[PDB]
RNA sequence: AAGGAUUGACAUUCUUGAUUUUGUGGGUGGUGGUGCAUUGAUGCCCUUGUUCUGGGCCACGCGCGCUACAC
């Protein structure tokens, strides 16, 4: 997550030219859009649904986050990204 | 229970606001 | 090897994102339908707050790249819009990842309706005309995805089939509702596991079943 | 002299907006000077808002008289500039609902606005315009009927054809003298005006349209006098409806 | 600054059509308070005391004398009375099987 | 397996408080607050000046 | 109720009645 | 149905006259875009647009102690 002067963001790939530039790190490395499409299909997927599965996510910045079988992760890709900053921040998300 | 359907949308501060 | 629909002949595994929701509008600019950037457009056309949805087809990416039968060459992607169109992709296409270019790429739809490479030999996206059942191979499976149909192994559906030519999957690629099962071309439904699927998990389903078959 | 707060009038009716009327100006009707007094209010400006309610009070106080007093002065040929001074020739909401508030009263509506409206500069889309303002409300049936006598009797132009085929796609209950006023119109284009003018597929669409159903007074030489205006007349999109209106028609 | 702009201008311009607004209702208020009845000063010293339309009126009366009338509301194929004809009859039947069903 | 909706305001901030539904109990704490940094400042400035 | 409302506004401005009979500020440090 | 339909209302009481009025039915409603010669039933998307009421700013951090929260 990073600031705006005001704002919270995610960082991605696309909201930004140079913050990642700016931060050191190089723009290719900012993708959780790939995250977002693996945790859909993991907890779209049947075994899911079976209740045979539960998905762990660590961050290449060192944090563990545990995910419930029963979550549902938003569809499209800001609403995630918002949901993402708030749990990065508030270390936990109730129903 | 969703189905596929997706989580509904929540209704902005301003929006609720105006009313 | 790369398929085209003029081949006929050969052994493909034809996917049909049936009922999709991309739809363009005119706002000097051109943006596509999103229920998550614009609700009050979609109140003030009157239509249904829920199917305006073109993340669905753009997670259906993944049966475009689904590797172990993509780099088969052995599959191909149509799609059918709720507005009737008929897009072809090509094989081939390395689809924008992300849901921003993804909107971008509305060019197909709008502006440029076939687009070409950078050194623009083979065309990736196609506008063309309805029906599927020609562009199809010669003998062609008859199979929707349903819910409440049967349920069966895909393994074993494809091969019980010994040369049927293909193996068509109508897939529909929308919120809610029912897709044209007698409408078309479909008879019989076939059913995948015991849980109302998604569509992006029902192609990866169907196509993980195709890689086990014909040995990936 | 007049009392003369028609200056204020005139200056507030220029570019009038919403709201309240005054009531000299509503009560004008009830004063015997009212073309003389607006000869001296002299509104070649205008508002749409004053025009419609205007409108509105001359048809409260429009006869025969009192439409030549108004209408056919500096009215309708407002109507003409507002028509010519729209660049994209978009007449405004304004201006057609004005027409169908002013269409109510029919005792010399025809020389209230379609006795003038063939004088000069009707073209083919100003008349379709005003042939679509016609089409959309209330009409008077009898005077359709004679609209449409008179107006076939006129002389030929590409703007009455069109004003009057959307009078026969109007759908009537014909009368006889329509009827009558039909086959000579087809007495009237004959070798006429067949080597004098052409009839291109306009013409076609009109007199087809015609025939849709404009055929339930209709006997056997009127058959044949239709059948050999399509001999004459033969185009692409005749043989099979108009032999199916031929056989479908009675006496 | 867009936004500023934008709010500006909208905000200056309505305030510009609401001046004119009031102006022109109370030029219309005073106008009539002033016009509506002391016009009767002036009601009394300034005062003022058809062949083709009777053809028109002729034709109109000849047919409210006879007439006749139009067969039946349409013209249109035995191809599209099959259409519509297969139309009906799929609509009913399958109204008739849901109904079975539930 | 059952399936519930994650409750998350939109326009998240940490450094701003949440958005409480009632504007007489936010208020009350904001304001108490805003006493408390302010007392602690007054009654600090007042005996840094007496020393 | 709005009881702890009020006597908290009237206290603090006589909180900052206090501030400016002496010479005090607002949030004016600099880090 | 003037022995009264609807129009203009001087707040109730008179200046318009078959546009009627009511049912029974029923046509969808075109001020549209896009090749062709610059008027030409043209492939392909829409019908049921006028007048006032529009705003949050660029509860401070750290920290010791204490207190909650566990069959």
């Amino acid at each position: 997550t990073h600031k705006i002067s005001d704002k919270y963001v995610l960082l991605n790939c696309d909201d930004h030219q140079g913050l990642l530039k700016k931060m050191g790190r190089d723009i290719s490395e900012a993708r959780p859009d790939i995250t977002h499409q693996c945790l859909l299909t993991l907890l779209d997927s049947p075994i899911n649904k079976a209740g045979k599965l539960q998905v762990y996510i660590q961050t290449s910045r060192g944090i563990l986050i545990e995910v419930n079988p029963t979550v549902r992760i938003p569809r499209t890709f800001k609403r995630f990204s918002g949901l993402m900053v708030q749990l990065l921040h508030k270390l936990s998300i109730r129903s | 229970t969703d189905r596929f359907k997706g989580d509904d949308d929540i209704p902005y501060k301003e929006r609720l606001f105006e009313r | 090897p790369v398929l085209t629909s003029k081949d006929k002949i050969t052994k493909r595994m034809i996917v049909v994102l049936a009922m999709a929701s991309l739809e363009t509008h005119k706002i000097d600019k051109y943006v596509l339908l999103n229920c998550d950037d614009h609700q009050g457009l979609l109140k003030k056309m009157g239509r249904d707050i829920s199917e305006a949805r073109p993340d669905i087809t753009h997670q259906c990416l993944l049966t475009l790249l689904d590797s172990p039968i993509n780099k088969a060459g052995k599959l191909q992607v149509y799609i059918q819009t709720s507005r009737g169109i008929l897009i072809e992709v090509n094989p081939t296409v390395r689809i924008p990842r992300t849901f921003k270019r993804f909107s971008g790429l509305m060019v197909q739809l709008l502006h440029k309706l076939s687009i070409r490479s950078v050194n623009s030999e083979e065309k990736l996206l196609k506008v063309i005309k309805n029906p599927i059942t020609d562009h199809l191979p010669t003998k062609c499976r008859k199979v929707t995805l349903s819910f409440d149909a049967p349920v069966i192994r895909v393994q074993d559906y494809i091969e019980k089939l010994d040369d049927d030519e293909s193996i068509c999957v109508f897939v529909g690629a929308m919120a809610r509702g029912k897709d044209n099962f007698a409408d078309e071309y479909v008879d019989e439904k076939v059913g995948l596991s015991n849980y109302p699927l998604s569509a992006s998990v029902a192609c990866s389903k169907f196509c993980h079943g195709a890689e086990d078959a014909w040995n990936i | 002299k007049v009392i003369k707060a028609y200056t204020t009038v005139g200056s507030i009716l220029k570019t009038w907006t919403h709201g309240k009327l005054p009531k000299l100006f509503k009560v004008i009707p009830s004063l015997r000077n009212w073309q003389d007094v607006i000869y001296v209010t002299n509104p070649e400006e205008w508002s749409p808002h004053v025009v419609y309610e205007a409108t509105k009070l001359f048809v409260s106080n429009l006869t025969a008289k009192e439409s030549q007093k108004f209408i056919n002065l500096i009215l309708l040929e407002r109507f003409r500039d507002n028509i010519e001074t729209s660049e994209d020739h978009s007449l405004n909401y304004h201006i057609y609902r004005a027409v169908k508030k002013s269409l109510y009263k029919p005792s010399a509506f025809f020389k209230g606005f379609l006795f003038p409206l063939v004088e000069t500069g009707c073209n083919v889309r100003e008349a379709t315009i005003a042939g679509s303002v016609l089409a959309k409300v209330s009409v008077p049936a009898l005077h359709s009927s004679a609209a449409l006598s008179y107006l076939l009797r006129l002389p030929f132009s590409p703007p009455t054809t069109v004003f009057i085929k959307i009078l026969l796609d109007k759908k009537y209950a014909l009368p006889y003298q329509t009827v009558d006023d039909c086959v000579y119109y087809f007495m009237r284009f004959r070798i006429g005006e067949d080597a004098t003018r052409v009839l291109p597929v306009i013409w076609h669409k009109a007199f087809l349209t015609f025939a849709q159903r404009y055929k339930n007074d209709i006997t056997q030489d009127q058959r044949d006098f239709l059948l050999e205006t399509v001999r004459q007349r033969g185009h692409k999109d005749i043989g099979p409806e108009i032999r199916r209106e031929l056989l479908a028609g009675a006496s | 600054k867009k936004t500023k702009a934008e709010v500006m201008k909208e905000v200056i311009a309505k305030s510009k059509f609401y001046k004119q607004e009031r102006q022109k209702a109370q030029g219309i208020m005073e106008d009539q308070i002033d016009n509506l009845d002391d016009n009767f000063e002036d009601v009394m010293s300034e005062l003022m005391m058809t062949d083709l339309d009777k053809e028109y009126d002729i034709k109109v009366k000849e047919l409210q004398l006879d007439k006749r009338a139009a067969p039946s509301d349409r013209t249109k194929t035995e191809e599209e009375k099959n259409a519509e004809a297969e139309e009906k009859k799929r609509e009913l039947e399958q109204q008739r099987l849901d109904r079975m069903n539930g | 397996i059952p399936t519930h909706a994650p409750k998350y305001e939109e326009n998240f901030n940490p450094d701003k408080k949440s958005y409480d539904p009632d504007r007489t109990r936010s208020e009350i704490n904001k304001m108490k607050a805003q006493l408390k940094k302010e007392r602690k400042f007054t009654m600090k400035e007042i005996r840094k000046d007496a020393k | 109720h709005t009881l702890a409302n009020n006597v908290e506004s009237k206290l603090r401005d006589d909180l900052e009645r206090l501030k400016k009979i002496r010479a005090h500020r607002g949030i004016r440090h600099f880090w």
